[PDB]
């Protein structure tokens, strides 16, 4: 049982300045046996260095691989924008290959909080049987981002699902949607339904709520 | 050089199993592993199990042992992956990878399990969902409040399949401040986006605000106007 972990999560990086990507092995191993790959949004991935330092074929100079034992690096130098993307790292020994969970290299900016919003549900969602509220997250930074459901101070989880955008590629910034699922019986229940959100960019975290009838 | 062609997009009943193929086209085909990888919507790569094709050297990942068949067809010079009783959990798109090495190896019969994937197929979508076609329905996400004289108006586009949609505001005419989210499929199996806009607060009693929702595989096109709620 080897496991992978890479850090960080995401890597904010200027045009022309040098990231370090980490990669962490459950035990010892060799350094034969370990790769990294780069994916681009939308396209299929592509191995960047094998054996831990063997550079593959086509790939620019940018790019050079070390480690040993448990601990391995990607250094990118130089950085240039088709060096957005996720990179990974993988072992390729004895029977069971691994992948790292990857990493994240995105465009460095100013820290950005959030602008909340929360939307109830429209009365035609309503007369249909289920009852959807919405939170939006608009052109933050960093990525990372923390949102929590309530009704009438009630933790809510499992009943929410999140999108995020792309990184926008006029601010740097990304927006979240978290949408909270609930039937119409259940919706007309309760009456304060919050979205409590949580930002590197806030110096605590913002709740913006609503009552069910405008209360 | 080495290349790898894979069989189209799958769209599967929770429970059944897909079969996807992979089509080498150039080298060897028993020198070398044959590495499936797979990945789930906003995950990481999964490894799931290689095989050499006729020297019939393989492993499969433990996640998928009791429900995972590798294979090959030699005349044909094709191989396959066969994932049974699937779940949500098994959409993704599945790629067939392998290491290029000596090409044609006119100086090694020797096969190899243990590789990099410099060469990898262009992926193959699998969507394991129990719906068929249906067009989704519209509603409305109303502005109301005392945001620095911004407002957020939306669309909430719910309860269709398959992808895509597509969402315009004002036929086309409003593009700043639109974000259109990805689509994600929710527990039954249907997609669900909502597309917002940002728009200055103090004219939302004389602007209109209209999204265009266009489903094509349903002949589907919807135009809800946004309107405050009071
Ligand atoms: C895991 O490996 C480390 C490092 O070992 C060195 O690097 C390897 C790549 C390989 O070349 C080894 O032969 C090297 O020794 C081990 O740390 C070493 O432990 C030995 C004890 O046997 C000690 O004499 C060395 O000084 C240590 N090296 C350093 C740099 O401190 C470590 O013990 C290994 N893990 C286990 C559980 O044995």
């Amino acid at each position: 049982e080897i496991v992978l972990t890479q850090s960080p999560v995401t890597l904010s990086l200027s045009s022309g300045e040098t990231g370090t990507l980490s990669c962490r092995a459950s035990q010892n191993i060799s350094s034969s046996w370990i790769a990294w790959y780069q994916q681009r949004r939308g396209q299929v991935p592509r191995l960047l260095i094998s054996a831990a330092s063997a550079r593959a074929a086509g790939i620019p100079d940018r790019f050079t691989g070390r480690g040993s034992g448990t601990d391995f690096t990607l250094t990118i130098t130089r950085l240039e924008p088709e060096d957005l993307g996720v990179y990974s790292c993988q072992y390729y020994g004895g029977s069971f290959f691994t992948f790292g969970p990857g990493t994240q290299v995105d465009v460095k900016r100013t820290v950005a909080a959030p602008s909340v919003f929360i939307f109830p549900p429209s009365d035609e969602q309503l007369k249909s049987g289920t009852a959807s509220v919405v939170c939006l997250l608009n052109n933050f930074y960093p990525r990372e981002a923390k949102v929590q459901w309530k009704v009438d101070n009630a933790l809510q989880s499992g009943n929410s699902q999140e999108s995020v955008t792309e990184q926008d590629s006029k601010d740097s910034t990304y927006s979240l949607s978290s949408t909270l699922t609930l039937s119409k019986a259940d919706y007309e229940k309760h009456k304060v339904y919050a979205c409590e959100v949580t930002h590197q960019g806030l110096s605590s975290p913002v709740t913006k709520s609503f009552n069910r009838g405008e209360c | 050089q080495v290349q790898l062609v894979q069989s189209g997009a799958e769209v599967k009943k929770p429970g059944s199993s897909v079969t996807i193929s992979c089509k080498p086209v150039g080298g060897t085909f028993t020198n070398f592993a044959i590495h499936w990888v797979r990945q789930a919507p906003g995950q990481g790569l999964e490894w799931v199990g290689g095989r050499v094709p006729v020297v019939g050297i393989y492993k499969y990942g433990k996640k998928f042992h009791d429900r995972l068949r590798l294979y090959e067809d030699d005349p044909m010079k094709t191989v396959f992956l066969e994932l049974r009783s699937l779940t949500s959990d098994d959409t993704g798109v599945y790629y067939c990878t392998r290491w290029r090495g000596c090409g044609m190896c006119p100086y090694d019969t020797s096969s190899y399990y243990n590789d990099a994937s410099d060469v990898w197929g262009p992926g193959t979508k699998v969507i394991v969902s129990a719906a068929s076609t249906k067009g989704p329905s519209v509603f409305p996400l109303a502005p109301s409040s005392k945001s620095g004289g911004t407002a957020a108006l939306g669309c909430l586009v719910k309860d269709y399949f398959p992808e895509p949609v597509t969402v315009s505001w004002n036929s086309g005419a409003l593009t700043s401040g639109v974000h259109t989210f990805p689509a994600v499929l929710q527990s039954s199996g249907l997609y669900s986006l909502s597309s917002v806009v940002t728009v200055p607060s103090s004219s939302l009693g004389t602007q209109t605000y209209i999204c265009n929702v266009n489903h094509k595989p349903s002949n589907t096109k919807v135009d809800k106007k946004v309107e405050p709620k009071s």
